[PDB]
RNA sequence: UGGCAAGUCUAACCGGAGUAUCCGGGGAGGCACAGGGAAACCGACAUGGCCGCAGGGCUUUGCCCGAGGGCCGCCGUCUUC
RNA sequence: UCUCAGUAUCGGGAGGAACAGAAAACGCAACGUGAUGUCGUUAGUAACCGCGAGUGAACGCGAUACAGCCCAAACCGAAGCCCUCACGGGCAAUGUGGUGUCAGGGCUACCUCUCAUCAGCCGACCGUCUUCACGAAGUCUCUUGGAAUAGAGCGUGAUACAGGGUGACAACCCCGUACUGAAGACCAGUACGCUGUGCGGUAGUGCCAGAGUAGCGGGGGUUGGAUAUCCCUCGCGAAUAACGCAGGCAUCGACUGCGAAGGCUAAACACAACCUGAGACCGAUAGUGAACAAGUAGUGUGAACGAACGCUGCAAAGUACCCUCAGAAGGGAGGCGAAAUAGAGCAUGAAAUCAGUUGGCGAUCGAGCGACAGGGCAUACAAGGUCCCUUGACGAAUGACCGA
RNA sequence: ACUAUGCCAGCUGGUGGAUUGCUCGGCUCAGGCGCUGAUGAAGGACGUGCCAAGCUGCGAUAAGCUGUGGGGAGCCGCACG
């Protein structure tokens, strides 16, 4: 039995005095009315903040952390380039929605437990260090090298 | 409350085993399963890998999922496993149903609860 | 397990592997859900005329006549829901969404689960089907598809000990209530589902309570009318195999 | 409450058919998978330490392991001589 | 201001659909897309806004359906068109007609082709909608009943067990239903087919290519359009392809896209008059205002407003004859029918309430009308069967008399 | 044993038209289809029947005239005289 199903006989359906449940006065005015006066609590404060750049000059990076690559090397071995006790993977082939992005960037969250040779457009400093410290290497794509200028 | 007749059967069997063979784990798991689905365990492999030891059966009052890597050779008992989880676990170890766990071990000895 | 194939004389001729899906754990909750959804999804939108009771310039006199303030036209109350001829306050509405969504996986699971329930003779008898045999579902030679006359199917079913279900379904209930005014006067028990491969069986279709279906499109309602699992079914050998991958 | 799970769901629509049901396609796109910053731009703990409930262990009235939880530490970014 | 809202309402007008439509586009900036509409998404994103409340796209993508063309001018210059059977008339140098239309074209000189386009002729299948023809098998026995379409028994058809009718639950009594077949309408003067025409390439040539326009300013409206929407109004005002416009502030250069100020265009989408089908819709105070004479009766000078009313019975067998009466009334008697308490606004026939009557109370007595307990009087059966008294057993809390 | 005017509850018969059952009407969805008019439409007025007030049909050829096809032993609209 629902709450609603139990209202018949109650007369006020949980509304308290029958003088409640009238128009918008019972809610302090329609929609966000009062957000600066009687109802100000827990509204964001009024005002204007910052600026936006045009949607068409914004670049979108496709990102992946080394952890995701590394946790998956064996399954990607069934697909991408095992060589050298080592693995070579072109990151553009791994990342979902790569083509829909301006560039592919490898980030540094988690561990690298294998020797990896990584090809991407960009690398965090931490992703470079982890992949090297694991005895691997980082290969900047041509587009990646263009980004240097 | 519960609509899945198999979940109910599982729960009823977990209680019967706890009341007879004295396994308190099974009672503990029964009570958690009786709690709302929202509170049920969902555990990835990285968590099992971290806290499990061999010849101690991992018991998940919930479902095991497939993120992460499991090297350790362990028996994992759960309400259910994702397809990927069961596949990754069966390589290095054994994935098993709670109904089998109760059969092999009604006293619930040498188990570690993981969520 | 193994299924015993039967020929058009009703005699065992060979046998086949009962496909793995017939081992699907039976979920009556999931099956009920798939059936409720299919049943909802064929219901038609309806609602009262949006202007019913509103076509009137009836006005209230307000105070001073010793009368309640109620809109009147020519001395009769109008428009308000407490008035005779007034509008319906919260009527049925066409814009209401009367459909039920169902996840493909969840629906597909219920199909497999209902399939499996047809392999369990106790379940099938529980559902209420009348028949005498240990083995269910009934599997049959693909030549069943070449049958034409309904009576041929009768003889075959009699030979398979399964015809008593048709007898169960041969009676109609004249339903209590006003559905008869809408063309819903009658109903009858569901008897035998016939699953073929190439096209559904015109020979079997008019048997009392029978349904006909095909392995590729057979659904949860077919396997579990009213969401009750374990329908007495006959599969054609090819159907039995085709259903395996559903 | 139920399905599936590092994923998940398809929308319009297409084909089939028992033709509004239903079966098969369709992942366009949405949310989730990493955040911080107005922006430029940069980009994180698959666990270092302690306490300890449930549970488990042991030679048991006490030791041990202790998921979850709790307290730290550390890491990304903004502001920052 | 904003919002309600470019809504209500008003003026004008088309069609079976309308409008839009072959880039002076887009601008995931590209080595990319390629007429238009619509649907899904992009997204409550960008943008607007007493920066309050609110408002609110687009490109792209996935789909649906797909289709691309004609002038003006250059160069030709009467080679042309309309009416009429014909004669004949009219139009037309202020240009009819040929060419031509960014795949730029024309001209000159070549190379090559009969393909594109355009004008014509023929002219459907299938599908869909509706209508129609044909269409299997019991009207057997007993019982009940006014009537079997009920019960029991014995049979039958089914590519037909949808629905309806018939004196009561009907696959087999009748219409129909499955199957098969026929017609009309729409698709469509469409697709296919065909006739005619002829596509295209190179070099040369500043021959042609839409002006109050592009653009700027003043004042307004509108929009998400923000210095970057679309439009109106007043004023000003270019260039000529070696030129011009756009790419969300202005100017200059570069780069990329594109060619305004002439025109046409199938299909996919909207509605529901009309045909048909359907329903977890309502079921006569409901559902339309309207199951009935329904926009009827009736109200208002008018604009306009606007109800209520469904059911005898299987069959009218719808009550002959007689008595009464002022009587074609009504009554009595009688007749029909299973039933007339089915007798005409006639199935059923609640409550409020009225007549008569039964039980209880009652003309000396007090008012939330009762609840609970207990008396009296009243009560056919059924559907409830208990209850009284003496004695005895058990016997919680509580708990004596008398007597000493 | 009497008691009227009355009170309460039934019974018989009314009044009334609820209830139940019934559906020739609605409501809504869907598929198809879709223009008419100076060759005078749509709409309206008035006619038109043996007897004809209403509705329907029709138009001084007036519930109808003609042709072709269908249909069939009955018929003279709703409407049983
Ligand atoms: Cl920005
Ligand atoms: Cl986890
Ligand atoms: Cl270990
Ligand atoms: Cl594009
Ligand atoms: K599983
Ligand atoms: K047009
Ligand atoms: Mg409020
Ligand atoms: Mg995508
Ligand atoms: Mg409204
Ligand atoms: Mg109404
Ligand atoms: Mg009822
Ligand atoms: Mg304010
Ligand atoms: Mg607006
Ligand atoms: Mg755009
Ligand atoms: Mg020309
Ligand atoms: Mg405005
Ligand atoms: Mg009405
Ligand atoms: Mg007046
Ligand atoms: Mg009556
Ligand atoms: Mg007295
Ligand atoms: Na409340
Ligand atoms: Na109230
Ligand atoms: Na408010
Ligand atoms: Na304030
Ligand atoms: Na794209
Ligand atoms: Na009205
Ligand atoms: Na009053
Ligand atoms: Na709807
Ligand atoms: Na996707
Ligand atoms: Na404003
Ligand atoms: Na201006
Ligand atoms: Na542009
Ligand atoms: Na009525
Ligand atoms: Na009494
Ligand atoms: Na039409
Ligand atoms: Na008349």
């Amino acid at each position: 039995t629902s709450k609603k199903k139990r209202q018949r006989g109650s007369r006020t359906h949980g509304g308290g005095s029958h003088k409640n449940r009238r128009g918008a006065g019972h809610r302090g005015g329609r929609g966000d009315a009062g957000r600066d006066k009687h109802e100000f609590h827990n509204h964001e404060p009024l005002g204007k903040s910052g600026f936006k750049r045009p949607q068409k000059v914004q670049e979108e990076a496709a990102t992946i952390d080394v952890r995701e690559i590394d946790e998956n090397v064996t399954l990607l071995a069934a697909d991408d380039v095992a060589e050298v006790g080592g693995f070579r993977v072109d990151v553009r082939d791994v990342v979902e929605e790569a083509d829909d992005a301006d560039y592919v960037k490898v980030l540094g969250a988690g561990q690298v437990r294998h020797e990896l040779t990584l090809i991407a457009d960009d690398f965090s400093e931490g992703a470079r260090e982890k992949v090297e410290g694991a005895g691997g290497s980082v290969e900047l794509t041509d587009l990646g090298e263009e980004r240097q200028a | 409350s519960k609509t899945n007749p198999r979940l109910s059967s599982l729960i009823a069997d977990l209680k019967s085993a706890a009341r007879s063979s004295g396994g308190a784990v099974w009672g503990d798991v029964a009570e958690r399963l009786e709690k709302p689905r929202r509170t049920h365990a969902e555990v990835n492999l990285g968590r099992i890998e971290r806290y499990a030891q061999e010849d101690e059966t991992v018991v998940v009052p919930g479902k095991v999922l497939g993120s992460g890597v499991l090297q350790k050779d362990v028996t994992v008992a759960a309400v259910d496993f994702s397809g990927t989880a069961e596949t990754k676990i069966d390589q290095v170890g054994e994935a098993v149903s709670l109904e089998q766990a109760i059969e092999n071990n009604p006293e619930g000895s040498h188990v570690r609860v993981i969520r | 397990m193994q299924a015993t194939i039967y020929d058009l004389d009703g005699n065992t001729d060979g046998e086949v592997d009962l496909p793995d899906v017939f081992e699907t754990p039976v979920r009556s909750d999931l099956i009920g859900k798939a059936v409720r959804a299919a049943q909802a999804n064929r219901k038609q939108d309806y609602g009262s005329d949006e202007y019913a009771g509103l076509r009137t310039p009836a006005e209230s006199f307000g105070s001073g006549r010793g009368q309640a303030h109620v809109p009147k036209q020519d001395g009769r109350a109008r428009r308000v829901p407490q008035a005779v001829k007034g509008r319906s306050a919260h009527p049925p509405k066409t814009e209401k969404d009367r459909s039920l969504d169902l996840n493909d996986k969840e629906r597909q699971l219920a199909v497999r689960s209902a399939l499996a329930a047809t392999a369990d003779a106790d379940l099938v008898a529980d559902r209420g089907h009348e028949f005498d045999r240990d083995e269910v579902p009934v599997v049959v030679s693909d030549d069943f598809e070449d049958l034409v006359k309904t009576q041929e199917v009768v003889s075959l079913l009699e030979a398979l000990d399964v015809h008593a279900d048709i007898d169960r379904a041969d009676e109609t209930k004249i339903k209590a209530g006003q559905g008869s005014a809408r063309g819903r006067k009658y109903r009858r028990p569901a008897s035998i589902l016939f699953v073929t491969s190439d096209e559904p069986s015109t020979a079997a279709r008019n048997l009392a309570g029978a349904d006909v279906a095909t392995a590729s499109e057979v659904n949860t309602e077919d396997l579990a009318p009213g969401g009750a699992p374990g329908r007495l079914t006959v599969f054609t050998e090819s159907a039995l195999a085709e259903v395996a991958e559903r």
